[PDB]
């Protein structure tokens, strides 16, 4: 009635949340290699985007959870860093996958003749690796290393935070730089993408693939301002925001993973048939 | 007596208090895996129980870099 009722409240809507987002980024995969009808480079990147979908979603909604039903890291550590490591990389990586797709539909657009015969599957694969393994290379080790290039996990064996995020300014310049800059070029790559299909106008198909990347975009940038606004706001004054507040701003932090395999089935209306077929 | 009275992205701030709050406390507070809050201020109690938010005394010149 006080606060047992709430904290039930709070891990099965969490729960849920984490179930459906699971179920919904397996039922669009498994979709995806049954079909076999679809082979363009998009849909292997919807596919790597909902892979990183699911692990985000399960692995980190469940660890964020378990970290915030108490206040503390139950486990005894280790896995700690493991996990904090695994979810930043990942959803690094999830924003270089939208980048590349960014990318490679304004190549596509811009000249009709960008060789988009040379595509076919493997250069889909070969950029959804490249992302992965970039992303990996340039956050993982960092995670796992710099604690030791201090001296000595500074992290208590009940706390599960990040060791530079102390330092206000890799902080700030982290989030600038991982969040605006992709935002910015999604921003000027969908600007130039509108103006080129514009003057250049299959065409049904085409708008449902863009309206797909727009509203993929949009759900990403949506649920993930709040939390560079909050920080960029920690950088006006000291301690500008409450703690509960940060905890839900970072908690919708995961809605575009929550999202984006309802919106899956939500914009395109292949996925939308597909959707009623594999329910069952 | 000087202590650090924050952290922000561009540099640091010494202050010297007066003799009232005859004592620097440094505390963290960890909200998010991502987000440690931290103060450190002029008090005047060493001890200071912890609610999980760790904390330390300091008396000197520079003891909040």
């Amino acid at each position: 009635r006080y606060e047992t009722v709430e904290m039930v409240f709070i891990a099965t809507v969490t729960g849920s949340l984490s179930l459906v987002t699971v179920v919904g980024n397996i039922l669009v995969m498994l979709s995806i290699k049954v079909n076999r009808q679809l082979q363009t480079v998009n849909n292997y990147f919807l596919f790597s985007l909902a892979c990183a979908d699911l692990i985000i979603g399960a692995f980190s909604m469940n660890l964020y959870t378990v970290y915030i039903i108490k206040g503390y890291w139950p486990l005894g550590a280790v896995v700690c860093d493991l996990w904090l490591a695994l979810d930043y990389v990942v959803s690094n990586a999830s924003v270089m996958n939208l980048l590349i797709i960014s990318f490679d539909r304004y190549f596509c657009v811009t000249k009709p003749l960008t060789y988009p015969a040379r595509r076919t599957t493997k250069m889909a694969g070969l950029m959804i690796a490249a992302a992965w393994v970039l992303s990996f290379v340039l956050w993982a080790p960092a995670i796992l290393f710099w604690q030791f290039v201090v001296g000595k996990r500074t992290v208590p064996d009940n706390q599960c935070f990040i060791q530079f995020l102390s330092n206000p300014a890799v902080t700030f310049g982290t989030a600038i730089a991982a969040f605006y800059l992709p935002v910015v070029i999604m921003t000027v790559l969908y600007i130039h993408i509108s103006l080129a299909s514009r003057s250049r106008v299959m065409a049904a198909r085409e708008r449902k693939v863009t309206r797909t990347i727009f509203a993929i975009l949009l759900a990403f940038i949506l649920t993930w301002t709040p939390y560079n606004v909050m920080v960029l706001v920690n950088t006006f004054c000291q301690s500008c925001i409450p703690d509960t507040v940060w905890s839900i701003g970072y908690w919708l932090c995961y809605v575009n993973s929550t999202i984006n395999p309802a919106c899956y089935a939500l914009c395109n209306a292949t996925f939308k048939k597909t959707f009623r077929h594999l329910l069952l | 007596l000087t202590c650090v009275t924050k952290n922000t992205i561009f540099g640091i701030t010494t202050e010297n208090c007066p003799a009232g709050q005859n004592l620097c406390f440094k505390r963290w507070h960890y909200v998010i895996p991502r987000y440690t809050e931290i103060t450190r201020g002029c008090a005047a109690t060493c001890p200071i129980p912890e609610n999980y938010d760790s904390i330390h005394c300091c008396k000197t010149d520079k003891c909040n870099e």
